């Protein structure tokens, strides 16, 4: 029994490119470990279910390669309800076309080609393995909410699905 | 008087009296943003060109606030002083009109001094009531 992309990567990040360029087969599993990290397959070969914690990223583009202002974002994105719920966050990475802010864009492009070092900010880029360290010492950190933020969290709930609540 | 008071100059005193609020003075009339928004909220209610209630036009002012999120929905108890602030400097009257069911009943009919002509103008300058038009 051969395996896929979700097994050699249990722990971490499993990335996705071109998410609307696939099928129906590959979005029924992506949404099964999108949901909870279990895995069951019952086909010809096996019965069996096997577990991978893993941390979905995924790269889309619409219908008609750029956005569409005078459409709704419901029918800009082709992706069902059920797969856009359980995504928390969505980036919606627009670009537009300006006079000013298109200038540092194209400097900092003219600065790395023409050298490898980044522009010269009063600050240092670290290393991987400094951050990675601290991600891995991060990690073991187990935080507990209070009452004082508790009684922010169901207000800002209650008010957003107030507003959300076409 | 006026050259004894300082120890057609009047006229010229007696016209800015009347001609201002429309092109220019209403929004010194709504310092509130959302007086602004109470404004359109009352030329909205005004498509059923009917008795203009406080509470048509309260059930539009919900009903709309419900879908954009741009304040929270206030008191009728507020939409009562609020329309208030509109009718004291002179750019809405309200009047007991007339309702025939049991007695001479008296629902609360309102009307505008203002066209859409002086109405687009002051609204493209803040997009919080472009959800609302």
């Amino acid at each position: 029994l051969e395996g896929g992309a979700l097994v050699l990567a249990d722990n971490g990040i499993c990335c996705i490119d071109e998410f609307d360029k696939m099928d129906e087969s590959d979005r029924t599993a992506i949404h099964e470990v999108m949901e909870q990290q279990t895995i069951s397959i019952s086909k010809a070969g096996i019965n069996t279910t096997l577990n991978a914690r893993t941390s979905i990223l995924a790269a889309a583009n619409p219908l008609y390669g750029r956005y569409n202002p005078r459409l709704s974002p419901l029918d800009n994105i082709n992706l069902p309800a059920a797969l856009l719920s359980r995504f928390d966050i969505l980036f919606l990475m627009l670009d537009i076309p300006s006079r000013d802010d298109d200038e540092k864009l194209a400097e900092h492009v003219t600065y790395v080609h023409m050298h490898n070092k980044q522009p010269d900010l009063d600050f240092t880029p670290v290393e991987p393995s400094k951050m990675r360290e601290y991600i891995a010492y991060a990690k073991t950190k187990r935080p507990v909410m209070s009452e004082a933020v508790n009684d922010y969290v169901v207000q800002a709930y209650i008010r957003l699905r107030q507003d959300s609540k076409d | 008087e006026i050259y004894e008071l300082e120890k057609l100059n009047y006229i010229a005193k007696v016209f800015s009296k009347f001609v201002n609020n429309n092109s220019t003075r209403t929004r010194i009339a709504k310092l509130n943003i959302q007086q602004k928004l109470i404004l359109c909220t009352i030329i909205q209610s005004l498509k059923l060109n009917s008795d203009a209630t406080i509470d048509e036009s309260f059930d539009h002012y919900i009903k709309a606030i419900t879908k954009t999120d741009t304040l929270a929905p206030l008191q009728r108890n507020e939409f009562l002083e609020i329309c208030t602030i509109l009718e004291t400097c002179g750019l809405v009257s309200i009047k007991k009109t007339k309702c025939k069911g049991k007695t001479k009943r008296f629902v609360d009919k309102i009307d505008v001094d203002l066209d859409m002509r002086e109405f687009y103008d002051e609204m493209t300058k803040i997009s919080i009531l472009k959800p609302f038009l």
